């Protein structure tokens, strides 16, 4: 009886799971590794730290290698709980990464957004959000810091440090865009909100200290490290009539080998909206009682999961004027592709097309490489905007092919991806493998 | 103006003076001696 | 700063920092196959609609595949709270067959238990998405729905179906499509009128390999580990509302089984694993004056208030004797799922593993019940005295008692995982055993 | 179709697949060695009670120990929204001693720092069934609480300890319960007339090794990287209305540390981190005419509404100089915890990382305390200015002040995770270094 | 010792081999005579060797 | 008792009677202060 | 501390009860260390 | 801060108890002539 009468019923069909153990469970052998420690020092932040101004830093060279970076802000709330949505994304308006006077890659506020609607999850995403805005139903005048981290290559994994060390004739910068104006921070839609502070802001960089031998090397030796980089234009929108099915052919002008596509349709009025306004609860400004309009969103909860708004009812992506998989509905890249490749949930107006097996990681798991494709096309057919959206009635209850009539609003589009490069160090001094 | 990129923070000399090793005992210093456990030998104190 | 932690080196970092083996500032990533994935249509035969029983082959357009997804097109035949993951109530079973042979077999019952253990958090939710209406939409509401299937290679490319290797054998699936679905086609024993029937597309996710790596599947045996789920109905020694019912059902299981995993429910309403209450969400009306506790709010029908499930007690027996001691309900609700999985299992679910760990591709002990004789699953149930009308009633009691309601989670589906081997040689597939 | 992709091979190709080294769309599963799981229940020592003490020596049934789980029944001396984690309060502490040696031990608060620290999604959730009452339930409710046990063995197989290379060690649990529970046998400080005392009963999980297994494990010397907690109570510099409080407090830790964590709290009620205040959830009757800024809404006691925490800003000094800038409070409540483990930390706890993740079992660097002279923790404490029972106060204030509340939190406990090893041979053992 | 407690005992080697073992109880009446039936057999609920 | 087996066995009356017997000035009275009330407490007073 | 009488008139030992208000203490050292340049860079030789 | 490392730290009080302390007569005027206004200076009076 008990465990032993487990142990003991053993035959041909355990032979194949315990034969010639080869591993145990009950024996973990921890890896004995570097000395090193880590610190989070302030850099210095040259330019005008202000709405709708650039700022730039230099990273210092305290430490060896570094990895995370967090940007620090304080805004202060120019309305009510619900009348902001990421109001530090929104603000983070662009990041550059240079090194030695050389870009290596860009982020908009727009892809942190993306990025976080596609690859964060859980409470992961909701700590997230409490690092960007408000979430307790703070009130007008509260006053917040809000921690934005960067997602570079370097400030995801450790194991990808950026070797100052070895790049040691190298200065290494980021450069900073500020939003001219941030939702329920400054400006409440087109109107400005009188007496809004300026933004404090406060860049933060953790360093890797090396002991004398790893260090050494660091120092030393050349260095390959497999990174990201992010593509990414703006286009404009075939935007759906409210009369038939809109349809359009995006030529991508992407190179690299690509992990992953992402794209999203939005109104550019409203940081985060990529979905209709509806008078259904959480969709519009007043939504579910006499006061709702269409013309301005909840912002507090702008993102939603009601693919009904969405506009996407279809697509494909072709490489070189080929299918490159059968054409799938609007719903299969916001709700499958998503389940695949990273186990989270997405909200809907935001799209994913891996080409790779777990794009959410680092390892690489199959690309797409479009330095060898002339063309590369996203075909996008778009639902017919005929929906009522001030009669919830009208939304809640309608079909596969249509949307909002404020869905005409999404006029912009956000094509994203994510690809694969190497940067090389050697002789004190950086570069990428491939340029195009 | 050499360092218009940077340069490496220098290593202080950290001294330990003090005694913060108070409360540690090493292993190979004082080893555990054996306890029972359960498989309690006989109540061998029944004299004569 | 940092340099100061560094300096702070003596005989305690000998166990952590001496003789260094790995860092952790230089990753090393594996080189690895060149491969496509391709989101490819199979045709559906047969006549799709309820209560039919369709089919199809998978075509060998690739040479490996993993993901499957079925999509279904349903409407409501009603308003929000009238329906629960019906895409999934659905597709009421799905068939694995090579060469023939049956690998193995899903139920819809078995993919809402199998959600119930094993998905958690944004992942079981956005599974929602895709089998559900969770935005509270309304009737006439159409949707696409998307059923991933949880066969052993439709969870890891690990264990990807070597098509290329298969040439004389085709890979069928097989699907049988609930008679009944409910707030799309019938609301309880309800039909409604006008119901639409289901529109259905077999989607097969297929690998492309480069050469070298295609003629090796093609021309080497391969031995794949893989899963199976073994699965019996049984009936329920449904409590009373005076005695406690005990039971000892017989399990018919064979092969090194990873877990048992089972529920017990009301076969009218799909996915009710535990007693209808008047309590929000534990019946349709719950909190008000129409509240009935003979029908769930099905829109809710799923619960983590465990005081409305059956199970007082249960052990597994082998060889006529205690595999592990008597364990209470919760437990096995609760603990082997923290202990083992790590979601949040519903009310009514239960899990009892052999494993380590259970979630996992990677075998981590087993119970081979090739070499049991008998075994049973014993259990003991809850006193079903509550008055299901009454919350306090309902939410003032004890640990032994549950809702006079709880009577009628009659049905007991008692399911296994294990691990056999699939053999696949010159062309041709089976599996290594049939016991 | 997929070839289309296939195809397009390149220059740039050679790094991702050139000389391909893994595939992904074949797994090689590793032949494991014969072992089996049994749940045996382990027979308490002393009586059960409130405020008493108790232990367990744990049994030599199997081979080798992992999870421990405690089984409480208690029953609400209240209706819903009265108590909090109560099973995780009325274990006040359990300590781990093998050989007469004192190897670990944690606290309630541990316990409800620990996950509100390094817990997260659904398993945060199911943890909160096993040890609360999440469903509205009312007065005289009865269940069955499981407290699982946070032991390095209790965490992981890889670290299961060798009963069986222990054959001359007792090995033991000694439990601590709480003399008082709030939402089972008192509220806030007055006692619930009636109520019943628990029932308790400890479960340990065997692994039982096959013949050959066993034989290695009895007779082979062992080395297991291990964990363990340091912890001390400290005095919070009590905030103030008036002026920020600040404070140096001398950390007296050791070892190779991985963080350190901290909180600080109204010890009158168990995880009370935040101040009270009369906003939704943040404090008894909030939001209508019997809200009372002096007792929480206990169902609610935890946040994560930072404008209630105190803490306003803080850093670690070593031998005098800062080890890292000064960071906010919000840095170390949200920031850390985005790094370093990717949960939600409530308001009010805090985390300071010297690892890469110190979430994980593998020592991803560490912090010597046995090496450093002076470790202190330096705190600046927020301005308690605001009128707690005024949302328009509560909600809309700055970042340099909370709810006049917070002056009640005075309680500093502060936590270390460290790595040990303990050494088993000839059937005995004990730690590296003590 | 109580109502509904799980408790144990190792049988000490105080001689050499064992026979009759005999499990005392206290028990007190909650009515009068006619209202137990073996309470001491129905108390010890089980035990296992 | 040692190893299962009384090596020895104290009772009431012979810590009293000890007590009467070897202690003495104030050690005797130390012992009596932990064991009994001396300090004219009333009924209901509480002692450790 | 508002009567001069009682302000200025007063015994060693005491002070104004205004006095209480100040609350804050403020401690200073001032030490030596070394200041290392070498080699282009430089920085302090002791930490502590 | 040089090369990274703190070198040392000045605080509002400080100046103020050093000050106090070690400077002085005219050198201590002087100060106080670049860091206050000490002409009886009127509201909206501006300085260096």
């Amino acid at each position: 009886a008990g465990g032993l009468s487990q142990l003991v019923a053993y035959g041909a069909q355990d032979v194949y799971l315990t034969g010639n153990p080869q591993i145990t469970f009950f024996k973990t052998v921890y890896r004995r590794y570097t000395n090193f420690a880590i610190e989070s020092i302030q850099q210095t932040i040259n330019g005008s730290v202000g709405f709708g101004n650039k700022v730039s830093t230099q990273i210092s060279r305290n430490g060896d290698l570094i990895t995370d970076i967090v940007v620090e802000f304080v805004l202060t709330k120019g309305g009510n709980g619900g009348t902001t949505y990421y109001p530090a994304e929104e603000l983070l308006q662009d990041v550059e990464l240079e090194i030695g006077g050389q870009r290596i890659d860009k982020h908009y506020n727009d892809w942190f957004r993306t990025y976080d609607a596609l690859f964060r999850m859980n409470d992961d995403r909701y700590n997230y959000r409490r690092m960007t805005d408000w979430v307790n139903n703070e009130l007008v005048g509260a006053q917040k810091r809000f921690y934005v981290p960067l997602i570079f290559f370097f400030n995801q994994t450790p194991g990808l440090a950026l070797p100052l060390i070895a790049l040691q004739y190298h200065e290494v910068k980021l450069y900073f865009t500020l939003a001219s104006q941030v939702q329920g921070v400054n400006y409440n839609g087109s109107s400005a909100i009188a007496g809004a502070a300026q933004p404090t802001m406060s860049v933060w960089v953790d360093y890797i200290f090396l002991d004398t031998q790893e260090r050494t090397r660091f120092a030393q030796l050349p260095h390959e490290y497999l990174i990201e980089q992010l593509q990414f234009t703006g286009s404009e929108t075939a935007t759906p009539s409210a009369t038939t099915q809109a349809s359009q052919n995006i030529r991508l002008n992407f190179n690299h080998p690509t992990k992953y596509l992402a794209w999203n349709f939005n109104n550019p009025t409203n940081y985060g909206q990529y979905t209709a306004l509806a008078n259904i609860p959480g969709a519009c400004s007043g939504a579910g009682t006499a006061a709702a309009t269409v013309t301005t969103p909840d912002y507090g909860n702008t993102g939603t999961y009601n693919e009904q708004l969405a506009v996407l009812d279809s697509a494909k992506i072709q490489l070189n004027g080929q299918d490159r998989f059968a054409t799938r509905k609007g719903s299969y890249f916001n709700k499958v592709q998503p389940y695949q490749s990273i186990g989270g949930v997405t909200p809907a107006g935001v799209y994913l097309y891996s080409f790779a097996l777990k794009p959410a990681g680092r390892q690489p798991s199959g690309t797409c490489n479009f330095s060898r494709i002339d063309n590369a096309t996203l075909s996008l057919t778009y639902k017919t905007c005929s929906i009522d959206a001030t009669s919830p009635a009208a939304v809640l209850g309608n079909t596969e092919t249509v949307t909002a009539n404020t869905a005409t609003l999404l006029t912009a589009l956000n094509i994203y991806a994510k690809n694969y490069n190497v940067l090389r160090i050697m002789s004190g001094m950086g570069g990428l493998a491939y340029a195009n | 103006g050499t360092t218009t990129g940077g340069k490496g923070e220098i290593q202080q000399i950290a001294s330990v003076n003090h005694n913060p090793d108070a409360l540690v005992l090493n292993y190979d210093d004082r080893p555990p001696e054996a306890t029972p456990n359960g498989a309690i030998l006989a109540s061998t104190q029944y004299g004569k």
